[PDB]
């Protein structure tokens, strides 16, 4: 239980084929419980509260990239690159091989 | 991104498809460093930045870039410090301490 | 702003050509000044400030490891903070902060 | 103890007599006993955390004016302008007629 992302997704357009993630959630039990929750348009809230970035927080480190997309990074072993219009990579190092759960395997 | 992420880089962007039309004067690169772009990276010089290059949108070789996106000289940077931004040739001492705000430092 | 001629002298300053070297001497306020001919200034302080001045020249006690006192009444161990320390402007002049010269040696 | 406002004063240039107030602090205890902290260059802090503007949390609303400068609010009886650089306006309603101290009196 090191993390836990969540996404929320919603109908994107007039067809019911069009389905795609609004914002993302991601939980850092470790770092006191904390709630990032990444919204539409590449801004940030945590617990909350709207945070500017880049955000410095023990282990947590979040920044605006070159492309205006959010990255966030929690150690060395999670990273994550949210572009605000629904396109998000997640990086995780070998030390969370076998251990992961989820829609992403 | 996924050529990229396996090594190759592919110039597919065109007029007819697809160009990235950058704010103000910075200049679209393929493959840029985004570890001395911003002003920030001035006033914290010593945090180190090993990340490989990305396209995007990047200032001239010789400008900086700072919150407004506007390509600055680093002599025109403002100075970071303690979460606070000081404008250039900024002065302020203290009980504890004296400083000044010179190139983004 | 007014040009005057040498020899000049009003309200207890005096400036003559003494020795071939442009003298302006302050007998009432306690000091005598001079340029060489080479462009080297000169300025002699009677003791009655004695621990009672500062500026470039240091402050005038025999103690000279303690002469680099900046403006904000601290000492420096850059020779150039303590000078920029003791800088004035006026308004037709705003001081830029000075700096060491690139140099070869 | 409906609020509290305190500045942070350091000198602002080489002389003595440059000094300028750095940074505003407001305690709100009636809303959670929250500290605002209004920073150099106009940023904001909230409980530490550097907030993105506007803020609308219960009876605060922080905004940038037109001018650049943060405008707090609280209720409809205490409001407050801070340019950034050292200007600060703190404006009460009647309510408050006879229940302040501190330098403002
Ligand atoms: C940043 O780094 C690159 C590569 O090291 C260099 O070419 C460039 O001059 C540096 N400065 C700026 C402002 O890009
Ligand atoms: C000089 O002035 C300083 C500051 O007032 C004082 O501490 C010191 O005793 C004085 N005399 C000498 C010899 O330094
Ligand atoms: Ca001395």
């Amino acid at each position: 239980h090191s993390f836990s992302i969540v996404i929320e997704t919603v109908q994107c357009a007039d067809d019911r084929d069009a389905v795609c993630t609004r914002s993302v959630t991601v939980r850092l039990p470790g770092l006191h419980n904390s709630l990032v929750k990444l919204k539409h348009g590449a801004g940030v809230a945590m617990d909350g509260q709207d945070v500017q970035l880049p955000l410095l927080k023990g282990d947590l480190r979040i920044q605006h990239t070159v492309t205006a997309s959010v990255r966030l990074s929690y150690g060395e072993d999670l990273q994550m690159d949210w572009d605000g219009r629904g396109r998000l990579l997640v990086k995780l190092s070998p030390v969370y091989a076998g251990k992961t759960c989820g829609l992403c395997g | 991104a996924a050529c990229a992420g396996r090594g190759v880089r592919v110039a597919w962007r065109e007029p007819g498809r697809c160009e990235l039309n950058c704010p103000k004067g910075q200049v679209y690169l393929q493959c840029g460093t985004p570890c001395n772009l911003t002003c920030r990276s001035l006033s914290y010089p010593d945090e180190e930045c090993n990340e490989a290059c990305l396209e995007g949108c990047f200032c001239p070789p010789g400008l900086y870039m700072d919150e407004r996106g506007d390509c600055v000289p680093k002599a025109q940077c403002p100075c970071y410090y303690d979460g606070e931004i000081f404008q250039p040739e900024d002065i302020f001492s203290d009980h504890h301490t004296m400083c000044y705000c010179e190139d983004g430092f | 702003d007014q040009r005057v001629s040498m020899p000049y002298a009003s309200k207890g300053l005096y400036l003559e050509t003494e020795a071939g070297y442009y003298k302006l001497s302050g007998e009432a306020y306690g000091f005598v000044a001079r340029i060489d001919g080479s462009g080297n200034f000169q300025v002699l302080l009677s003791d009655r400030y004695f621990n009672k001045t500062c500026g470039l020249c240091g402050n005038f006690n025999i103690f000279a490891e303690d002469d680099f006192m900046t403006q904000e009444g601290t000492l420096t161990s850059d020779p150039y903070d303590f000078a920029n320390s003791w800088a004035l402007s006026s308004g037709e002049q705003w001081c830029e902060r000075a700096s060491p010269p690139s140099s070869s040696c």
